């Protein structure tokens, strides 16, 4: 199909649109949950998925974050930046070359250092302005 | 080193795919590399014909004329109604619910079970039969979907799937065969081109104008939330959201709005599903009013015949079955297509009112079941105006003026625009009622949209910034100006908004004439 | 009282509403039936603007060419094909005169480029037309089974990895007496099988096959009445084809003028630059005009053998190896067939019967069988109709082969400035088949004069501008590559903002696709907070539509549904829940660029972090979505 | 006519016609009337005797 | 007997009315002759197909 997003529509309702691997972890899942029939005898269901946030092994989870500094770094940035007040007047901004995160021509009208303009999109406006120092 | 030689074919096609005057490629080659032109377009435009120029003329006020003005031509027929759903005559069955969701086929059962009058109607009392349609077949065809969905089975497929491989008109196709039989048959021809019909303005679009964008006491429009907001863009970007979506939600086109982009998604759902089979596809709509309570509201029944095509533009055979209130015979004209039959009466408010059941056989495509998913663009496309007019206003005075613009302030008063004409006179209106007759215009665009639209508009919008060139006394000029005129009037063939678009454009334009004259 | 939405022009600027007046919500028209008739108009005008050439009958196919090239000059004002060589050589060197270098700096980094490119390039790209099956199958679907064809004919090269020993044995090939090739028989076992079997053509059939385009309708074009034809071609042009648009492309990426290659924002700088210099160099008490321009039958009139010519010209100073190669794809052009649809329907209404003519059958039913107009055009079409179904389409151009080359046409008409030293300088804007001219003089009279000297000026180039699509007024407010500007302010409300639903790929995918692009459109199209916001709310609908997953406290039935129900009363911590498990929804403007798993880490529960990412789970494209767009999402038990 | 002259004449020991979808349309065996319900042909007004 | 058979020309449509269905379309629909033979035929007809 030439629209990804009608073609997972139709897949979405089918029964087993999932491709599921082979082994011990794939076989804990029940084969029938209330009614629902989660794989059969290998294909897979979304409410098998849905049962695995659910109802399952607790997995441990102790070098993801290191594995995804990066990303973390980011919603730290975030978290503890400040937010200031909003100016509404008319806003000049110079077309430069900046880097989106820690490169494009963007217009920028202040701090051009890539922790403000990984937040562009929420600081800067045509007839709007507000102040953002990052965490 | 690199060595890219030539082959013979090669070689030969580059010798002959010269300008003329070279015999060739090495000839074509030499000349480039050594000859220096030094005036040769100076020397051609002087040896050129001086019959050939932009031949530029200033732009007045007396040079734009009306446009298409066979549209006031009375000897055409009055455009008609072609639109998928009724709009501003629709019916809807309305059953109180407590807000849980059920598929479609429940919700049309127990909204027919409510009325059990109107379900229960098996005498048909024609009111009119468009020019060819089979009162017997539609009505038959009718019955089917009210007897399948009333049905205790938990399946919308047609019980008859004979009768209505002929009274939907699918039996009625031409047999394809095998080319040779063709080349030896001398009466078979190619058909001509059906040419689209001349029509002149109706009234009927005018008074869906009017009143699509007028506020109802049914919001229609439900949206999920979004993360609490910390900033203050934020803050304003919600306080703008919830002034826009308040004046919208309740607006008679929003409810139209969603109604056809869910019947459009049952549609396609059931097109995949189902390729050889006859199903009935309830035209159901969500609705909660300012009370807070929840109704469904069933609009009619579709039969959604067939299909045995994939692609994107292969017909699909969908007859309609919408209930409405509103008698044919008031405005003929508007509903040449449609066989109306009256099924009943109801009580709205303590007061009997007739009950009409509009049927048609319609068509449709994989894309426009897809594009009618997409209808509440329209909600994005209205919004991103008052953004910028709003925001507009805030550069001229800090402060937020989307209190001040939609209701006023100490400082400013409400903003106003003007939004129609009566006797004449023009007439102003707040920002609300603007916002809605900006949504209801997107809407219309939408629902009426083909290549006769897109050519209008897109043609059209030449002639709205010249217009706006000569407010600004730029003292536009134009090459030519007929031919201009001639693109956008070959667009004005039968669609109603098209139609309804030039008698506005006609009507605005004299009034920028007077006011000019000022 | 009757509403007309035209009035809110009263009181606001077009420009400024310019946006209610584009029909975007609606369906783009598409296509039904034949496209093989839209085919045949193109044809009959590519050809009705060229008539006046030199007719002659090509050796190598046998077709019947026309070439215009240096051809009579245009008497009336319709459109006209008649390039002079000697005046586009001359706009050329102007345009080389005021970017000293610029030809050989494009020619040494373009080759430069060329001697590193591989096969596996050409896999990038659109549907294209193979050959050995005479259909249109993916680039890659194409490359594959042009080089295994090669393997048989002994055409080796591809396997030697750089794509100057690709291209080369391309052009061996055409030398073959005859060419072996795996073709899809479709045999009948009842059951239909398509299979693979050795077939053979002769060499005459595969220059043929190797020249042609296969046309289809242009579909989802919007603001157009009338369709018109698109043209893919084969692997055989495609390699030559790259090189030379990277060629143009290093040209025009150094032009002030042009405005194809700039992509993005930089467009309203653009915009503003060009005015705002013009306006500058305005002479005291002179009339500085805008022409909003527009240019029809831009691709019909533009010759390959101009093109040719350029080639030649921007690679005057480079060695013949090089030159030769970047002067193939225009030969291959000046050269090329164009496969006329899938023929037409002929029906009889009293024997309720109905057939398909195809295209090699056209002219073998008497044309008193068809329709006034489809009469007409096979009787014009008749001399340039070939035996197979096929036309022979020399003279014009198919809609985005040449593109950065059109431009750099464009642009040299530009770069003359003036014409017979009259009192006046015109400059402006080239963007294919787009351009505005601005016209700086001392009264309104000597501007006129200027734009006739373009426009006389551009028949000599092949470039037809419209004058019924174009007009001219003041400086200051005028429209470019459809964007609006007006008194410093531009009013892009053209583009039609992407579906904000589920890219279809997974649900911590999709949720961080879709959240990119609403970003994207804030800091690009200039997207407000609110409508951004409200594009939000949409994609989250359709998101959780799509995918089954609604708020664990809505009334939803679904499979999927209990599940989401089950875990939202199980887990103590609602905000940490994933929108797909039936979390709710916490994406804000500020927050429109972490992905969801990251963003509820601390909101997560012990318990349900585990199980969604559990290290060895059973359910686990990831960089780029199929163009490609790169997208931040963490792997997880969502990512199946 | 033709199809008749090459079965007779050809080494097959079959009198059938090699090209009988044509044959179909030939002898105009494929333009005969469709039998419908006769629930539908009442309600058609347009069938008459 | 079988009874009669309507057929449209343009839609190229056959159809057989049996014996007991003879009434059930307008006379109108039945050719001269068999429209006079069933108006004289109606007060004999016995409303099962048997006259
Ligand atoms: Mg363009
Ligand atoms: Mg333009």
């Amino acid at each position: 199909e030439k629209n990804p997003s009608l073609r997972m529509k139709w897949a979405m309702c089918s029964n087993f649109p999932l491709a599921l691997t082979k082994g011990d972890m794939a076989n804990r899942i029940p084969l029938e949950y209330k009614g629902i029939q989660l794989k059969t005898n290998q294909m897979c269901s979304i409410a098998a998925v849905t049962w695995w946030n659910t109802y399952g092994p607790i997995g441990d989870t102790e070098g993801f974050e290191r594995v995804y500094e990066s990303f973390f770094l980011r919603k730290m940035r975030l978290d503890n930046a400040t937010w200031g007040r909003i100016t509404f007047g008319p806003v000049e901004r110079v077309r430069k070359r900046v880097l989106l995160n820690p490169r494009r021509f963007l217009p920028v009208a202040g701090a051009t250092s890539a922790e403000f303009i990984e937040m562009l999109h929420c600081l800067q406006g045509e007839n709007w302005r507000q102040i953002y120092h990052p965490g | 080193g690199i060595d890219f030689k030539l082959g013979q074919t090669i070689s030969r096609l580059r010798d002959i795919s010269v300008p003329a005057g070279f015999s060739n490629f090495e000839g074509m080659r030499s000349y480039i590399d050594n000859i220096d032109p030094k005036g040769a377009i100076e020397r051609n435009l002087a040896r050129m014909s001086p019959l050939v120029s932009v031949t530029p003329k200033k732009l007045t006020w007396e040079d734009l004329r009306p446009i298409g003005p066979h549209i006031y031509n009375h000897e055409l027929p009055e455009v008609p109604y072609n639109a998928f759903l009724l709009m501003s005559d629709e019916l809807g069955l309305a059953n109180m619910t407590e807000g849980k969701s059920k598929k479609p086929k429940t919700l049309a059962k127990e909204c027919l079970e409510k009325y059990s009058t109107l379900r229960d109607q098996t005498d048909p009392i024609l009111i009119m039969k468009s020019e060819k349609a089979n009162e017997n077949f539609l009505w038959k065809l009718w019955r089917d979907c009210v007897n399948t969905i009333s049905n205790e089975e938990m399946s919308n497929e047609l019980q008859k799937t004979n009768y209505a491989k002929w009274a939907t008109g699918d039996g009625l196709t031409y047999q394809k065969i095998m080319k040779e039989v063709a080349i030896d048959d001398e009466t078979m021809c190619q058909e001509e081109p059906k040419i689209p019909n001349k029509c002149r303005v109706a009234a009927w679009v005018q008074t869906e104008m009017n009143l699509l964008s007028t506020l109802t006491s049914k919001r229609a429009l439900d949206l999920p939330e979004i993360g609490p907001d910390v900033a203050p863009v934020e803050h304003v970007g919600s306080e703008r959201r919830k002034y826009f979506v308040n004046e919208i939600n309740y607006c008679k086109a929003s409810t139209v709005m969603m109604k056809y982009v869910l019947f459009h998604t049952s549609l396609l759902n059931e097109s995949n599903a189902s390729m050889g089979k006859y199903k009935v596809i309830p035209i159901t709509n969500r609705v909660v009013n300012e009370k807070g309570e929840s109704f469904d509201m069933l609009y009619g029944l579709a039969v959604k015949g067939q299909s045995h095509l994939r692609g994107d533009t292969d017909v699909v055979t969908v007859v309609t079955f919408e209930f409405s209130s509103t008698d044919p015979r008031v405005d003929s004209g508007k509903w040449p297509k449609y066989t109306v039959f009256r099924i009943g009466s109801l009580f709205v408010s303590g007061r009997e009112k007739s009950v009409y059941l509009y049927c048609r056989v319609n068509g449709t495509n994989k894309i426009q079941m897809k594009w009618g998913m997409e209808a509440r663009r329209c909600l994005l496309q209205s919004m991103q105006q008052m953004e910028a007019i709003v925001e507009q206003e805030s550069s001229i005075q800090g402060y937020d003026m989307t209190k001040a613009c939609f209701k006023g302030d100490r400082v400013n008063s409400p903003k106003t625009f003007s939004i129609g004409t009566q006797e004449g006179k023009l007439v102003k209106g707040s920002f609300g009622k603007a916002l809605r007759v900006i949504f209801t215009k997107c809407l219309m665009h939408y629902v009426f949209g083909n290549a006769q639209l897109e050519g209008f508009s897109a043609e059209s919008r030449r002639l709205l910034l010249l217009i706006q060139a000569l407010k600004d006394r730029k003292g536009p000029w134009v090459f030519d100006l007929e031919g201009m005129y001639s693109g956008i009037e070959e667009c004005i063939s039968n669609n109603p908004w098209v139609i309804q678009s030039a008698y506005w454009f006609n009507e605005w334009l004299g009034f920028e004439k007077e006011g000019s004259k000022v | 009282m009757n509403i007309n939405p035209y009035f809110l022009f009263i009181d606001v600027p077009i420009q400024a509403a310019i946006s209610t007046t584009f029909p975007y919500t609606g369906v783009p028209p598409y296509s039904h039936g034949t496209g093989t008739g839209y085919t045949i108009d193109t044809v009959i005008r590519t050809h009705e603007y060229s008539n006046k050439g030199k007719q002659y009958i090509s050796d190598v196919t046998g077709c019947t060419m026309v070439d215009p090239t240096n051809g009579p000059l245009p008497e009336d004002n319709e459109p006209s094909a008649y390039a002079q060589l000697d005046c586009v050589l001359e706009a050329l060197d102007r345009m080389d005169e005021e970017h000293p270098g610029l030809f050989q700096a494009a020619s040494q980094n373009a080759m430069e480029t060329l001697m590193v490119t591989t096969v596996d390039k050409l896999t990038q790209g659109r549907q294209t037309f193979d050959w050995t099956v005479c259909r249109n199958q993916p680039a890659a679907t194409a490359l594959n089974t042009t080089i295994t064809s090669f393997r048989l004919n002994d055409l080796n090269g591809a396997d030697k990895g750089g794509l100057i020993p690709f291209c080369q044995d391309i052009i061996d090939s055409l030398d073959r007496p005859e060419m072996t090739f795996f073709s899809v028989k479709n045999i009948k076992k009842i059951k239909r099988i398509p299979m693979k079997v050795k077939d053979k053509i002769t060499k005459v059939e595969y220059i043929k096959r190797a020249l042609s385009l296969n046309t289809m309708t242009k579909d989802a074009e919007r603001g157009k009445l009338k369709r018109r034809a698109i043209a893919t071609a084969g692997i055989q042009i495609r390699g030559f084809v790259l090189v030379v648009e990277n060629l143009a492309k290093n040209i025009c990426e150094n032009l002030e003028q042009s405005g194809l290659p700039v992509g993005g924002n930089e467009k309203k700088a653009k915009l503003s630059n060009a005015v705002a210099k013009m306006l500058s160099n305005c002479p005291p008490g002179g009339i500085s005009m805008t022409v909003t321009g527009d240019n029809t039958k831009w691709n019909e009139c533009l010759n390959p053998r101009i093109f040719l010519a350029m080639t030649e010209r921007i690679t005057r100073d480079s060695p013949i190896w090089f030159r030769d190669f970047c002067s193939i794809a225009p030969v291959l052009f000046s050269n090329k067939i164009a496969r006329l649809g899938k023929g037409f329907m002929i029906t009889s209404k009293t024997k309720r019967l109905k057939a398909q003519i195809p295209c090699p059958d056209l002219f073998s039913i008497p044309l008193e069988r068809y329709n006034e107009e489809t009469r007409a055009k096979l009787k014009k079409l008749k001399p340039f109709f070939n035996e197979e179904g096929t036309a022979s389409l020399s003279p014009g151009m198919m809609m985005g082969m040449f593109n950065m080359l059109s431009t750099v046409l464009g642009v040299a008409a530009l770069g003359i400035k003036n014409i017979g030293n009259k009192e006046y300088l015109w400059d402006g804007l080239q963007s294919s088949d787009d351009f505005a001219l601005f016209v700086n003089a001392k009264d309104e009279e000597t501007c006129m004069e200027g734009i006739n000297d373009f426009y006389r000026t551009c028949k000599l180039l092949g470039i037809n501008m419209s004058k019924k699509k174009s007009y001219c007024n003041e400086t200051g407010m005028f429209e470019f590559t459809s964007m609006f500007y007006r008194d410093g302010f531009v009013s892009n409300f053209a583009m039609e903002l992407p579906s904000f639903g589920v890219a279809g790929v997974n649900e911590s995918a999709d949720m961080a696709i879709g959240m990119t692009i609403i970003k994207n459109n804030m800091i690009n199209n200039g997207m407000g907070p609110a409508t951004a916001q409200t594009a939000i709310q949409l994609f989250i609908a359709d998101y959780r539509y799509t995918y089954k997953c609604h708020r664990g406290d809505s009334k939803v039935e679904g499979k999927r549904m209990k599940i989401i129900k089950e875990l939202w009363e199980n887990t103590k911590g609602r905000d940490g829940l994933l929108v797909a498990d039936g979390g709710p929804n916490i994406y804000n403007l500020r927050n429109l660029h972490i992905p969801e798993i990251v963003l509820k880490y601390n909101l997560m529960d012990p318990e349900y972090k585990g199980r969604l990412l559990h290290p060895q789970n059973p359910f686990v494209g990831i960089k780029e979505a199929d163009k490609k767009m790169d997208y931040d999402a963490v792997s997880g038990t969502h990512s199946w």
